[PDB]
């Protein structure tokens, strides 16, 4: 069996589980883990790439009473990919470590600190809430304790599925796998809402659309929902903030990954000569990435003159005490499709 | 379907008599036939008045019905391991004489879900079986051939009586409903009666009082 | 106890599938107390398995699915122990938690109160005509908790109180309000063996989801005989005042002589002359249309906003239209007079709607009228 | 009526030729790495310089370009040269930027 | 009177009332035509002139081609019902798109019934795409636009 | 449609052929196709009526 | 097979009587038919009757199997030597008239392995015989010829009798 | 079966087409013994599904320890042992 | 989105489910096809839509091409067939390899029976390679993989 | 795997068990066939796959070409048959050679029938050979050699 000896077959009557693993390079997310954890303990941080590799990793049978078990379960079978696993009071210290990691999922776990700390303009990440577990109140004050962060965004309410038990599923963990499928399958610009959530996960209360219509501005939350013909839909794609710019996850999502692939196309321009002819090299480095975003069609305009523009040289963009410095400055404006909310039918005679 | 998806098979069983209480033999057959033909006829004569003008034909005998199959036995592909002679000798046997009764068995097609005209089964009697053999081996062995079928219905005397009183019952019974009159609680009463019912027989039969005794949820009852 | 063949008077409850255009409510007080939620019965079965055989409720629902039912909710507001007096009875009515359960539920889509019957009506006056008032209007504010509900409502026993109800009730939802007369006698017995008066309302709503998947939901559920139905509770020369051709009106349930019971009527509650939901036919297609083109546009929330998105919704929407016109749903000979779609960047909407996000889809149709009264001229060939 | 309009653009097509210098092989390494269809594709940038190469005046911008063929040198006994090597590139797309 | 060119169109597919994001790029798709079947009919006495006389009328096929990709849903339908299952329908709508992306002509077909799934041949002397071939059945074509 | 003069054919079954034509894995069947022929049998009192119609005393 | 592949041919052969006891002659068929057909047939009469309105049919006589072939005959071919004329010769002769009994002979068909019906040999009486020629020498001798026979089922009465006391045992 | 099928590939090259070579015709022989009715599914994925891969049903450790795993699950057919009958009367 | 060659591919042959490792390299493969045959119906008063009907599932055949080489198990099976043997099935997988002779798309035919063998003319004024031309007829097609 | 070259080849006739060695060069040999004869046959419900029978075995016909030359005994055989005589067999062995003239395929084929003989035309603007073209039919067809 797992003891090989003489060649030939060898029989096994196990009830391991076997999922899928899928690959999106804009949707790596870190899950917050209890202390108590065994599995974590000792240990800055737990990189999983399958299924497979967390059965091995724990050795144990599946359990359905332990919450990091169901969430990386409800994670990978809806299309996750590789992840991390750090301790909720190792975050500040260890997020920054990881360079590929781009979304802060909160497995259960209040982050709340953490988030204040690490989701900030310029670093690149976005974090994942979970709703509250009670039921939604009608004063629509149900949001209050939530910051309001263009980074962030919240999912209610908690699921259930068939191997379920006392403890629900959080939503954090089935909505990570949702980015993962959606960045793989449509791009980042397309928005993380009205898609399937896979697997048997179905919402714990049933939201109308007057409940909803409560928490869809300002600090909004964004439901899960069933519908009658289309199954559990994730129905809401808006962050923390209310503004023209970040109101919706693609906007803020879409820059994200837009300026980690721009500074790794043009990292090779570091401790090279600041003068002109570099920064030629630097324009064209980022005008070929613009072009190819504008040509998948996650930038709007027609033409790419209407899509994007890039400036960069003296008296332009910095001057002769940035130039002295060491400084080099680049201005890139681009404009991010909004999708279509609300759909209005007129009916007449 | 739903549970599995097992082919079905169609089967050919035979008996001795028509109520099938002694069985003969039972044949399945190798392969489906991917056409089934059944055939009603029914025959009127035209009556025939030398001082009325009506155009009116009566009722004739009806010939009973047929069906027609046609089925393959081959034994040359691969998994096809059952002689072609031996189940054209059972096929040929199930159709022939018996040696006791001196009459041609009575045969039963089942097939899965297939229904034969309300029936799960065709109930009748072989009148004709044609046998083309067109693959032999060296030494003379068949290894293909096809043999059409063709019967005519014969059923049960048990099953016809039954359902004939079952659809002309000797008693019907009624529901008296709002603004029902006697006599329209006979015709409808009357409507499954082989011979109708007038409503003072309908009134006799129930022991009325008089032709409106009767009130709204009443029951009446109705004889021949 | 080895295996073998052996004869059980247990049931089994295998899961259900199939779906229905019109499904009911049962709103009242059952036998047996239960939670908040909606219990959905498949048969007569699934009642007995949560209430006691016994009450009003028990044999409103026997009622329906003997007359053609196959699904149905019921909500209960208590415990039969609880009833005091119509007042009452519309206070339990206007409770909140009602519109919020109702709401969630997505396959209701009538709705129905067997314990209107109960309560006396020996007296005339103005505090019974205002508490009918009352009822009809707490029952449409339940039916206002989401779209496409419609409430099948009874009648005060009295033909003149009934007259006097529907000449003075006013309201802004009569569109989604139906009303029969009178009560029924049904087939069924008490323990005195007295015939159940029932509310011919059950009955009506097992004819209206039956009639969807025959006929259509286009067709007028009127002219369909009843069963397990003795008699009307009055006759049929009581309601000469109930049918007002440019008013509100009432549908009479009404007995022929060798058709049996049969209704008789397919208006609404809506007295406006030309208003276009006067008939239940014609507001129950409309919401059938809107169901639809909701479920369709579902599928395009938070899509780019763009011609080739609107181009997507406006073939499907016009195939599926025209689908409908050539089974005889729709009025017109021509493909443009029974249907039209609108969506554009300038058709329906414009540049400031893009930019709130918007989508505007502009939809007209025809119906059919149905036929209520039939005039022969005869007159003599002159030749 | 006569109505004529633009049709589809051609693919790019770019040569390019260097001599031959010792411990280099960059150019062959390129075009020896295609595998079946698999291939890195390179950006190119050609620009007009500075007499002094300290200064930019105009870029020819070449995108996803991959080699399709490559010419050694040929040996002739006679001549006076110094070995030359070109490589062809076949590409997307070519922009112009004025400095 | 300005003429429009071929080589920029789009498909959509729709299942269920819901469209296929990932099917819309395609090689080429053939064109699709309607036929009024007529008779023609002789008189007696007439022999100078002819009279047609009309009948139902017949739709075309929908063929499309395009290279092995990753499985997408319209692969998952033409796969369910070649090999057995329960036939489907689909409803497709093409459209031909002008410089900025705004169909000017489209046509949409109800019941769309996957009848044919082809591939090319496997050459080991040849430079080529290997390139799946559809072919679907309707039931009826109706076009929509300001175009056509 | 008229089935001359009247908007119905009055009459009996003379002959019903059914052809089975496909089927399920459990038999099924899918399509089948019958071939329906009648002979003409009025009523006697619409007889009557059109013959002291056209004919009258 | 089991042992060898040899090519099992076609036989004919004649007796005088319907148990076989005399021996007339046989024929082997040069090259064998590539089509054998067998034809059943029996016939029901309906039941009428006044009073029942059952519906039944009773069994009438049913006419004997029929047996059907083709057989070709060649002599213009390397290693046909045999003539066609003597081959159709003795092919008629066994299905002509005796002149001893006045009556057709019976006949008996064997070929390899192949069962009609439960019987490794269809004894029956040849009804029709149909010889085309379709090609000749300069002097007229017949090079291409092919005969269709079909015979009607004549079987013994022993054997009737056993198989009939076999099955219905006393 | 599958231990005979499987003694084909013992010694063979341990690669992906060696895995498509035994998935193919596991996948074959599994449909024809359903398509028999000897597996319970009215879809061909609910009767049974083969998993052999690199990340499917191995890793890169068990690829160096020279195994070769192979993932089968099957569903199966229950007998009826008892038969009970309700017998009501038809409210019409 | 990015599409496969077409002269990259093997195929191999089971026989008693024992694969031959000689009979993996072939100059050509034709394509592989599933047709749904389908008549059309017409009602009485339908005079401008169709309606297509579903019926059975027709499987192509396989063709094959190779050079002469050295006897293979593969060639003794067609042999013995063509030479009046009893007839056996084989099982073929096809498969398309990438860079990486990984298997993106796979095709398994279920008992392919040998019918036809023909060879290239002998000519004395060609520059060619011989070349063997088989052909087989199988029961059912099934696909796995992850591009199609 | 070494494939063969279709330029060099050599036939031989026996004529009574005697060859014929002034009989071995011909311009061009069409290629060699066996079919296998099959009818698909349809279940009742099974609707999915496909079922094949096998029947007799067909062998094609042998072609041969060859220029205008001194009377020959294959010429003469051919004259015989073809002018109204006894029809008589012949016996072919076809042979492909390698470099060292060692044949490393062969087809023989049994009782070889003369049925046909055909010239090219006379073309007074032509410049070309008269070429001779044989049809022969056989009964059966047997390969020996290492390769095939």
């Amino acid at each position: 069996t797992t003891i090989t000896t003489y060649p030939g077959v060898y029989i096994e009557e196990d009830a391991s589980l076997s999922l899928s693993v899928s690959s999106s390079a804009t949707a790596v997310p870190v899950f917050a883990v209890a202390g108590d954890n065994p599995l974590i303990s000792g240990k800055p941080y737990i990189r999983i790439s399958n299924w497979l590799e967390y059965l091995t990793l724990k050795n144990e049978q599946f359990d359905p009473a332990n919450t990091l078990d169901i969430s990386l379960r409800a994670y990978f079978i809806n299309g996750g990919g590789y992840c991390y696993l750090v301790q909720t009071t190792d975050l500040e210290k260890q997020v920054p470590k990881l360079d590929d990691v781009t979304l802060l999922v909160a497995a259960g776990e209040n982050i709340t600190t953490a988030v204040s700390t690490l989701c900030k303009p310029g670093k690149g990440l976005f974090a994942i809430f979970d709703g509250p577990t009670t039921e939604l109140k009608s004063d629509g004050t149900s949001n209050s304790d939530y910051d309001p962060n263009p980074f962030a965004a919240v999912y209610y309410p908690w699921l259930t599925a068939d191997w379920t038990t006392t403890i629900d599923i959080p939503p954090s963990a089935a909505i990570a796998g949702v980015y993962c499928s959606v960045d793989s399958t449509r791009g980042v610009w397309k928005a993380p809402a009205n898609v399937p959530i896979q697997g048997g996960l179905q919402p714990k209360y049933p939201v109308t659309d007057d409940l909803q219509a409560q928490y869809n501005q300002g600090k909004a939350l964004n439901m899960i929902r069933t519908f009658p013909k289309s199954g559990t839909l994730v129905w809401g794609a808006r962050t923390l903030e209310d503004n023209d710019n970040w109101r919706y996850i693609p906007v803020r999502r879409l820059f994200n990954s837009a300026e980690r692939d721009i500074k790794n196309a043009m990292s090779f321009a570091v401790f090279e000569p600041n003068s002109q002819p570099t920064w030629e090299r630097v324009r064209s480095a980022v005008n070929n990435y613009l072009y190819s975003l504008w040509q998948q069609g996650g930038l709007a305009g027609n033409k790419p003159d209407d899509a994007y523009f890039v400036q960069i040289g003296k008296d332009i963009t910095m001057t002769d005490d940035d130039i002295k410095q060491g400084k080099m400055i680049i201005k890139i404006g681009m404009a991010a499709v909004r999708p279509a909310e609300f759909i209005i039918l007129q009916f007449t005679q | 379907s739903l549970i599995e998806r097992g082919l079905s098979k169609l089967t050919l069983t035979a008996f001795k008599d028509r109520e099938g209480k002694i069985s003969v033999g039972s044949l399945q057959a190798m392969y489906n036939p991917d056409a089934i033909q059944l055939d009603y006829q029914t025959h009127y004569q035209q009556d025939e008045s030398v001082n009325h003008t009506r155009k009116s034909s009566h009722y004739v005998s009806s010939p009973p019905a047929g069906l027609s199959l046609v089925l393959l036995f081959d034994a040359s592909m691969p998994g096809n391991n059952i002689p072609v002679e031996t189940q054209l000798t059972t096929l040929k046997a199930l159709c022939a004489v018996d040696p006791s009764t001196h009459v041609p068995h009575f045969l039963k097609i089942k097939w899965g879900k297939m229904r034969w005209e309300n029936k799960s089964y065709f109930a009748g009697r072989a009148s004709g079986l044609t046998i083309n053999y067109t693959l032999f081996d060296r030494d003379a062995t068949p290894l293909r051939a096809s043999a059409t079928l063709s019967l005519v219905a014969d059923e049960s005397f048990v099953i016809q009586a039954t359902e004939q009183q079952l659809k002309s019952p000797p008693v019907t019974t009624v529901s008296v409903t709002d603004m029902l009159t006697l006599p329209l609680i006979a015709l409808g009463a009357g409507a499954s009666l082989a011979s109708g019912i007038d409503y003072l027989s309908l009134a006799w039969q129930n022991d009325l009082d008089n032709l409106d005794d009767f009130t709204p949820g009443q029951t009446l009852q109705a004889q021949e | 106890t080895q295996p073998s063949v052996t004869i059980t008077e247990n049931l089994i409850f295998p899961k259900q599938n199939d779906s229905f255009i019109g499904i009911p409510v049962f709103i009242g007080y059952t036998s047996s107390p239960v939670d908040k939620t909606a219990i959905k019965l498949h048969s007569l079965a699934d009642f007995a398995r949560s209430f006691p055989e016994s009450g009003l409720m028990y044999y409103s629902v026997r009622h329906f699915f003997e007359n053609g039912g196959q699904q149905a909710y019921v909500l209960s507001l208590g415990t039969e122990q609880q009833l005091s007096d119509f007042s009452s009875l519309i206070t339990a009515l206007q409770q909140a938690w009602l519109a919020q359960t109702i709401a969630a539920e997505n396959d209701i889509t009538l709705i129905i109160t067997p314990d209107v019957i109960r309560f006396d009506q020996t007296e005339i006056s103005d505090t019974q005509r205002d508490l009918w008032l009352q009822l009809w209007q707490s029952v449409l504010n339940l039916c206002k908790s989401r779209r496409g509900i419609m409430g099948l409502l009874d009648a005060p026993d009295d033909p003149t109180l009934a007259a006097k109800c529907l000449q003075q009730f006013s309201s802004a939802d009569r569109q989604w309000g139906v009303v029969y007369w009178p009560l029924l006698k049904s087939a069924y017995q008490d323990n005195t063996q007295n015939p159940i008066v029932l509310s011919p309302t059950a009955a009506v709503a097992a004819v209206i989801q039956r009639n969807d998947n025959q006929q259509g939901v286009w067709t007028a559920p009127a002219n369909i005989a009843l069963s397990k139905v003795i008699s009307p509770v009055r006759a049929y020369i009581e309601a000469n005042a109930l049918f007002n051709p440019d008013g509100t009106s009432l549908n009479l349930v009404r007995s022929f002589p060798g058709k049996g019971i049969r209704i008789w009527g397919c208006r609404t509650l809506e007295n406006t002359h030309d208003s276009p939901w006067s008939y239940i036919q014609t507001r129950r297609l409309v919401s059938y249309i809107e169901a639809y083109m909701t479920q369709l546009g579902r599928a395009f929330v938070f899509e780019p906003n763009n011609a080739i998105t609107w181009m997507k919704f406006k073939g499907q929407a016009h195939n599926w239209l025209r689908q409908l016109w050539l089974k005889g749903g729709l009025r017109g000979t021509q493909e443009d007079q029974a249907f039209e779609v609108l969506l554009g960047v300038d058709e329906s909407m414009r540049e400031a709607d893009l930019r709130a996000g918007k989508m505007i889809i502009k939809i007209r149709l025809a119906v059919l009228i149905p036929a209520e009264f039939i005039e022969l001229n005869l007159t003599f060939d002159t030749r | 009526n006569y109505y004529k309009m633009p049709g589809q653009r051609q693919s790019i097509n770019i040569t390019l030729r260097k001599g031959v210098f010792p411990g280099d092989t960059k150019l062959f390494d390129w075009i020896n790495s295609i595998q079946l269809n698999q291939v890195e594709k390179k950006d190119i940038a050609i620009s007009l310089t500075n007499e002094a190469g300290t200064e930019i005046l105009m870029t020819w911008n070449v995108a996803n370009a991959f080699p399709t063929s490559f010419t050694s040198p040929s040996f002739d006994a006679t001549s006076n040269e110094i070995a030359v090597q070109e490589i062809a590139l076949t590409a997307d797309r070519v922009t112009i930027q004025a400095a | 009177y300005t003429p429009s060119v071929s080589h920029r169109f789009i498909a959509s597919f729709l299942f269920n009332n819901i469209p296929s994001p990932l099917d819309i790029a395609f090689q080429r798709i053939s064109g699709l035509s309607r036929e009024l079947q007529t008779t023609q009919y002789s008189q007696g006495g007439e022999n100078a002139r002819n009279v047609w006389l009309a009948e139902k009328i017949q739709h075309g096929s929908l063929h499309l081609e395009r290279g092995v990709m990753t499985v997408t849903p319209l692969t998952l339908m033409f796969d369910r019902v070649l090999r057995g299952e329960k036939a489907v329908y689909a409803d497709v709508v093409i459209m031909l798109l002008n410089e900025n992306s705004v169909p000017v002509a489209s046509w949409t077909l109800s019941n769309a019934l996957p009848v044919r799934w082809s591939t090319g041949d496997f050459d080991a002397n040849s430079n080529a795409v290997l390139v799946n071939s559809l072919e679907l059945r309707y039931q009826d074509m109706r076009w929509l636009g300001v175009k056509v």
